RNA sequence: GAGUCGUCUCGGGCGAGAGCCCAUAUCGACCCCGAGGCUUGCUACCUCGCUGUCGGCUCUUCCCAUCCUGGCCCUGCAGCAGGGGCCAAGGGUGGGGGUGUUCACCCAUUAAAGGGGAACGUGAGCUGGGUUUAGACCGUCGUGAGACAGGUCGGAUGCUAUCUACCGGGGGUGUUGGCCGCCUGAGGGGAAGGUGCCCCUAGUACGAGAGGAACAGGGUGCCGCGGCCUCUGGUCUACCGGUUGUCCUCCCGGGCAUCGCCGGGCAGCUACGCCGCAGCCGAUAAGGCCUGAAAGCAUCUAAGGCCGAAGCGGCCCCCGAAAAUAGGCGGCCGUGGACGAGGGCUCGGGUAGAAGACCCGG
RNA sequence: AAACUCCGAACCCACCGCCGCCGUAGAUGGGGGGAGUAGGGUGGCGGUGUAAGCCGUCCACCGAGAGGGGAACAACCCAGACCGGGGUUAAGGCCCCAAAGUGCCGGCUAAGUGUUACUCCAAAGGGUGUCCCGGGCCUUAGACAGCGGGGAGGUAGGCUUAGAAGCAGCCAUCCUUUAAAGAGUGCGUAACAGCUCACCCGUCGAGGUCCGGGGCCCCGAAAAUGGACGGGGCUCAAGCCGGCCGCCGAGACCCCGGCGCACGGAGUGAUCGGGUAGGCGGGCGUGCCGGUGGCGUAGAAGCCGGGCCGUAAGGUCCGGUGGAGCCGCCGGUAUCGCGGAUCCUGCCGGGAGUAGCAGCGUAGUCGGGUGAGAAUCCCGACCGCCGGAG
RNA sequence: CCGAUAGCGAACUAGUACCGUGAGGGAAAGCUGAAAAGCACCCCGGGAGGGGGGUGAAAAGAGCCUGAAACCGGGCGGCGAUAGGAGGGUGCGGCCCGAAAGGAAUGAGCCUCCCCGAAGGAAACCGCGGCGACGCGGGAGUACGAGGGGAGGGGACCGG
């Protein structure tokens, strides 16, 4: 087991090397999955993010996309479009990556946090936004 | 048509209409988290009358005569038969532990011990756990109980939550403490002149048509198959049908908040003391249809209330004050009514 | 329908020219370049062992190049009132008269009476008025039979839902052995609010005068939605009364004329009845700016920073342990061929109710 | 300057020689028998038509031809495919889904541009937005902007006009003198006056302002179920352009054996293996005949289920059932082999235990009798319907 | 030459049944057993039906020689109430049985050793280069390799 602290890590770079490690037969926890950050322009993060929650899949059936307020949810969701669901391996997958909300572990696991794209660079990067300040917006509990 | 812009009929803003998954009302609003006393005290509905006040607000100019209608509502006495703890999580809000305190508990269908002193006694002490350290504790809240026996409608105990506030957790603790070993009054939690919300889950028509529960307007000069059809449903594409077109299913058994209903009036009764202002205690003869003897405090509250003759029904504190007209504290009656419904 | 975009609709660039003077307060030619699929047409790809047309009606979704409401900028903006520009689909955008009419014309209201796509939305939903068959007349043409994007009258709308969708209701498992009660709030939905008038401001600001605003506070109306019948109105084949014919010999008491008819009306259900349906804040648009360079200055931006929309979220209303992160707490239980906790079927009624369920008493 | 030419390529084609390759297991050519006789499509070169579409011509190819790659995608790429096995590359890719790079150097980027050869992916115009090259002006002969002092005298230039006195307007626009001066840039005045600039010297004590090509990125940019880069997500890259390096990755290509075909007699083939229309050739099975040779109650055929062989069509054997007929071999023969015909017929399931057994002027109900069984058979009572016409 | 959804429409009461005003049109229906011994007698069942027992064979007991498939019921083996479909193909696991015709006990799946060995072809570490990614020399066509041969071990399944 891994217990990754994703405080500065750039998403994308955690789920894909997450996605891959989880179908290797192991397991990932995360923790403090809202005080990770995003880089890019706020305005369109937060229009990516709330288009697809609106959905509203023509005025909804109570099916269709869902996507959730949380950022903590987000993460989670993320790494799964990377797995399938429907395979079996992936299917299985969804069930080895649980997202815990803070950290109430006591445990740090492996880390990474090399600067080559998935940490940032505070002081080389233009500009930025923390995820918990955007699933606030999107009105998530969190 | 020619495009021209129709306002929708039915709405999204209550919909869905369905069954209530318990007939304890629902509350996502909390108008006595960080203040004292219960969410204002629970009866049944009696039925109702109307009564004749003076402005109170201007209806044109203050010092006129008014219209009211009330609803008079026979309350049980209410009796705290729990204690219960949170600790806040971090998904939500988590059950901290609970004390369970006990023929009307024979009656209710929740389980018993089977050693009733021993596991009491345990909760009992591990609340006192709890509330000492104190933070972990974010709030208490308590779960009451109504007392039907002199009321026919029906014995069992209903039983639901109302939070105590209190400023911090020791002294929400303290002060539903003492209230266990007690009786309520409907005199304790509220006062005459607030307006308050009221929550119920309203009169079962059962199964109810588009005509009914959507509103279908009537049709062209002569119609031979019907006019209280469906019509179009939708286009070849979409290829399926929505929810937000005319159908047959439940309406009512629905729970529904109404805001802000102005009281009126307290006493206990009725028609065994006669006032000549602040209703006469209004009790009509050949008593209530479908409902069963009044005799214990009760509770005389403007307007329309959620819910008809014969239900159980709950009284919140509002969450908003009115907003162009002044609350008046102690409404005024001028003259009275003692009419009957039969 | 697809393809297509000449035609159509709309935009951008250049600015001849008039507006006393001053191209841009406003109006705007010549020419040149895009966007859209909404008119028309081209295509013959798809269907001739059928993919039924148009219009209306009813019912609903989406889009903005936005008619109105909100927030903003200019002016050849004195006021009152226009003209032009920017954001913005949250909400609203009506009723009539002619036409079969989409469209278009007209009347008076209105804060405004916006458009377009969805099988030229919507016929296994209605209607069948129009295109329109077999009957007929008239005009034109033809030797004639007979013809008409000429006129005209009259001329069928089938089907018990197999699959699947959506709205409501049950029965069970998974539920980390089962169980009874109480909660958590993942998310999903929303317009629960919209809008207008009047008085005070003020006969004021502003104007030579004529004339005449705004912020803010009260009262009321309208529309939508939801709930509720005590009042008042509807109904009521509970019941009661009056009454024609006829039958029972018959007073009495009844049948029937498919409640005989008429008169009254309780409960209950309803409107043509009554009651209810926030604010503020944060972050943002358009916009107004601060500091402040590139360009020692100046400059709202190039970085940093302050405000600011009916729009966005919280707040609010509706649903929600099958949320598999399958949740929490408290209590109750087990331990053909032993014993048997919970639970149903049973009975008397409903606050409930198509079957079932739900609820309560026993 | 299609239908003009003082002219004219690349290129096409005729012929001879050579060289190459092919051929005597028969090429080159002739005669005979049997056919089939809707096309499409990318590119080049076109003609028409806004276009899409149509039509010429040559063409890889699809048609009739797989496989791997282009997200998928008749014809775009790689590749032409006997059976099985092993290996390595090609097209393309290397952040994850998904095999393989959280590749390397440098420049471009701050738009979530792009991440799409593509069928998918919008323009003229314009931005001291960037980076990079050009020559001009000009550098203590240092204004590039600030700032301290500047804006003279002739003179009101004249006309017009009360005034036009830089400043209603028209035209001219000259000369002297220098921190400095334009018959005056704007304000201002009825017109003046007055305020002020360009301009200059000097302090600040520097490298200064320009203009002009290019690459990119921004603006220009409005649409109808949630649709987009294949999806997720990605901003020192997982982006872009110019180099470079290591790998991943086909039935291809390589390789071992087997198999057919072609050829060799009474092993050999780098120069063999896709296949519709159509032609050609071989075998199997079916009924009966004839000839030949066998089998049966000590158990036939048929049926059912299982085993085995042959690329196959098909055959054989065993166990149960059945209770009288049955094969093989060779030469003949045809009312001789079925997946489809909105095929004909028989049998059977779903629909369903649904609809229907309600609609029209709408009849039963209580005792008792009988009987294996009684709501609707009968008897008794009570109540209807029809009544010049159920 | 054909053989009872064939040959005459008709092998069996057939041009019959049957339809149509008429003219005229027009089917289907073959098989007990050697002998009927075609079921006495008894229990049950209202029961004439059926069941129990006795009936050479009755699975020849009444359109009865034989007795297919579709289909219906129960059962056995596998799967199954949080996961996806032209219903499968190929490889590899699970569970399930398999007396026979197959191959093998005169040795099956299986295991082990030794050797030959196509196409292919490392590692450790070292040296020298390259801005670096990484290349080059030596290790080395070595180790290694499909496939085949022989020998050995084990003793019942393996194929299917």
């Amino acid at each position: 087991m891994r217990i990754i602290n994703a405080e500065g890590l750039i998403l994308g770079r955690l789920a894909s090397k997450v996605a891959k490690m989880l179908l290797e037969g192991e397991e990932v926890v995360i923790v403090n999955a809202e005080k990770a950050v995003i880089t890019g322009n706020r305005d369109v993060i937060f229009k990516k993010y709330k288009q697809r929650t609106e959905l509203r899949t023509l005025t909804n059936p109570r099916r269709g996309p869902f996507y959730p307020k949380r950022s903590d949810e987000i993460v989670r969701r993320t790494i799964r479009g990377m797995l399938p669901w429907k395979t079996d391996r992936g299917r299985k997958a969804f069930k080895r990556l649980k997202v815990y909300v803070g950290i109430p572990k006591e445990f740090q696991g492996k880390e990474l946090e090399t600067i080559i794209e998935a940490h940032v660079s505070r002081l080389s990067r233009p500009k930025y936004v923390t995820v918990g300040e955007v699933a606030k917006f999107l009105g998530g509990k969190f | 048509m020619g495009k021209v812009h129709r306002p929708r009929r039915g709405s999204l803003g209550f919909s869905p209409r369905k069954r209530a998954k318990s007939i304890v009302p629902r509350i996502r609003s909390w108008p006595k988290e960080t203040e004292v006393r219960m969410l204002g005290f629970a009866g049944y509905k009696a039925g109702m009358t109307h009564i004749l006040m003076i402005d109170d607000e201007p209806g044109l100019t203050n010092g006129k005569e008014i219209f009211m209608p009330v609803t008079i509502i026979e309350t049980p006495p209410l009796r705290v038969f729990g204690i219960r703890a949170y600790r806040m999580g971090y998904l939500g809000l988590e059950t901290a532990t609970e004390v369970i305190v006990p023929k009307l508990l024979e009656r209710r269908i929740a389980t018993l011990p089977k050693n009733y002193t021993q596991e009491m006694f345990e909760q009992k002490l591990g609340q006192l756990e709890d509330m000492i350290k104190e933070g972990e504790i974010v709030d208490v809240r308590a779960i009451v109980a109504t007392q039907p026996w002199v009321i026919k409608l029906k014995k069992k105990p209903e039983v639901m939550e109302y939070a105590i506030g209190g400023t911090s957790v020791e002294e929400k603790f303290n002060y539903i403490k003492e209230k266990l070993g007690k009786e309520l009054r409907v005199g304790e939690v509220l006062k005459e002149g607030e307006l308050l919300d009221v929550i119920a889950v309203t009169k079962g028509k059962g199964t109810q048509g588009p005509v009914k529960r959507w509103g279908i307007k009537l049709r062209a000069h002569k119609d031979s198959k019907g006019r209280r059809k469906v019509g179009s449903i939708g286009p070849w594409h979409p290829a399926r049908v929505m929810w937000t077109v005319p159908m047959a299913g439940q309406m009512g058994f629905h729970h529904r908040t109404e805001l802000n209903k102005r009281l009126i009036a307290i006493g206990e009764n009725g028609k065994l003391k006669l006032d000549e202002n602040t209703e006469i205690e209004i009790t009509p003869k050949g008593g209530f249809p479908h409902y069963g003897i009044v005799r214990s405090d009760f509770m005389m509250i403007a307007g329309s209330v959620p819910g008809a003759i014969k239900r159980i029904i709950r009284v919140r504190p509002a969450i908003r004050p009115p907003k162009k007209k002044p609350p008046v504290q102690r409404p005024q009656i001028t003259y009275v009514s003692v009419e009957s419904k039969q």
